[PDB]
């Protein structure tokens, strides 16, 4: 039911709210109350990650609601990240700063279940060029301390990194990022 | 060879074989090759604060600008917690043409306010050359002039960078008492500053201090007094010295200077602490000044 309930769901995204004749809500919500017995297989994950919020429904508090409980039951997967890394497309759509907010909380969160790690460290840059934003960087950073390597130590994203703790004010969080590139390449120094 | 020989260093220094050390009188140095007479100069009349520093391992006299960028990088980092640095070799600050060359660590301020200049060095310390492999270029001394708390994080950065190890060296009493006294029987003329030893008796409530400050010819006929065998100084003849001072004191004060300890020997050649902060070198011997505390800077070493 579960994989035919979003399903149903995506039927109520191919068209408008008002006219469909049930909620949108109380699908989404049975839905909820599998979450509290089972929240979401791996293909489950995948694809309740990738649509419900690029440019449908997926209601700043309804697709919250979601991304509270919409955390994996085996552990996320691949194809699970790709799609919503056009989640942070950050456009037209967007999934506005305060689902943005919570999807870098939940990849945070749920950072200790990715089945290739490898892959989330070779789109490094994708998350690090989001830590502009002054909502998502409390976040992003320490999605990028979970997520660092040699290799996404580059002197252009050092200094930028130093252009950030210029232009913004001192932060643990860009202390830590900080911090943790000094433990790498030592083109920065910081204690 | 490489690591043993230490081993029968140490136990040849701890086996105590005698050791009253017939130390040839300080020799008018004149300046070797290229030493920079303004840079030397500036490194004279300037207190050094003394340390014993452990051989830097892999270190280079190549890689000047980059070891400064690495240090620059770091002690603006521990503000964060203006600047330049500007490592500089001196070419001329050595015993033997085999010792480490020596080089400075300046902390320069807009203009030169140089506001730390440490500096190592290592002459006439074969000792603990013929110790060391070739990757670590041995420089036991260490004279940082700045404030502590520069010297204390520059001595980080070296222990991280370098594995080296800054002792803060503290001459005691006795060698500071031997250097009183080859000091006034060195050949200099034109006497810069009154041989003054600074004592300090042990009182629990009280922290009384003298400064037996002789007038630097009258230390130096006196010392022909207590000088007997020329070129080399025998502790008997430091002892006489000092005992002269001691009952050339107690003959008017009637306290026994003896039961005192030396604190400062201010000389004409160098002035010289116990505390660390030691080593101020008014006159040009300081390639034998610098060869005692090197050699007692290996001792701590070693």
């Amino acid at each position: 039911e579960e994989d035919a309930l979003q399903m149903a769901v995506g039927y109520f995204e191919k068209g408008p709210i008002k006219a469909s004749q049930n909620k949108d809500k109380t699908l989404e919500k049975h839905l909820k109350t599998v979450e509290n017995v089972a929240w979401k297989n791996g293909l489950a994950s995948e694809e309740i990650d990738i649509l419900l919020n690029i440019a449908l429904s997926g209601k700043f508090g309804n697709a919250v609601n979601t991304r509270i409980l919409k955390c994996m039951i085996p552990a996320t997967v691949i194809s699970e990240d790709s799609v919503v890394k056009a989640v942070s497309w950050l456009c037209v759509g967007k999934c506005s700063g305060s689902t943005k907010v919570l999807f870098y909380r939940w990849l945070v969160a749920m950072f200790d279940f990715i089945d290739r790690k490898e892959q989330i460290n070779l789109l490094y840059g994708f998350f690090f060029a989001s830590l502009q934003d002054d909502a998502l960087c409390p976040y992003v950073c320490h999605l990028l301390y979970l997520l660092t390597k040699k290799e996404n130590v580059k002197p252009f994203r050092v200094r930028k990194l130093l252009d950030l703790q210029a232009k913004m004010g001192m932060q643990p969080h860009l202390q830590a990022l900080l911090s943790l590139y000094k433990f790498f390449a030592p083109a920065l120094i910081s204690v | 060879t490489p690591l043993q020989k230490r081993l029968e260093s140490v136990r040849k220094q701890s086996s105590f074989i005698l050791t009253p050390p017939r130390r040839k009188i300080p020799q008018c140095s004149q300046l070797q090759e290229d030493v920079d007479p303004q840079k030397v100069a500036f490194l004279l009349h300037k207190q050094w604060t003394l340390y014993s520093l452990t051989p830097l391992y892999k270190f280079s006299y190549s890689n000047l600008k980059e070891y400064s960028r690495l240090l620059n990088a770091f002690i603006v980092a521990e503000k964060q917690k203006d600047i330049k640095v500007i490592f500089s070799t001196l070419l001329g600050m050595k015993g033997t043409q085999r010792d480490p060359e020596a080089f400075l660590v300046q902390i320069v301020s807009r203009e030169g306010k140089v506001l730390w200049t440490g500096w190592f060095c290592c002459v006439f310390g074969d000792s603990l050359l013929e110790t060391v492999s070739e990757d670590f270029t041995c420089l036991p001394l260490f004279l940082a002039n700045g404030a502590e708390s520069n010297t204390a994080i520059i001595g980080t950065w070296f222990q991280k960078t370098f594995d080296c190890y800054f002792s803060p060296l503290a001459i005691n009493a006795f060698n500071l008492s031997w250097m009183a006294a080859m000091w006034t029987a060195c050949k200099m003329d034109h006497y810069v500053a009154t041989t003054e030893f600074l004592w300090s008796v042990p009182c629990s409530p009280q922290s009384l201090d003298i400064s037996f400050a002789i007038h630097p010819e009258d230390a130096k006929a006196l010392w022909d007094s207590v000088h007997k065998t020329p070129g080399e100084v025998t502790q008997e003849e430091v002892d006489l010295f000092m005992d002269c001072l001691y009952s050339h004191f107690h003959r008017h004060f009637k306290i026994h200077l003896s039961a005192t300890r030396l604190v400062r020997v201010s000389t004409s050649v160098a002035s010289a602490h116990t505390d660390g902060k030691i080593k101020i070198l008014c006159h040009k011997y300081l390639i034998g000044v610098l060869a005692y505390l090197t050699e007692l800077a290996i001792f701590q070493i070693e």
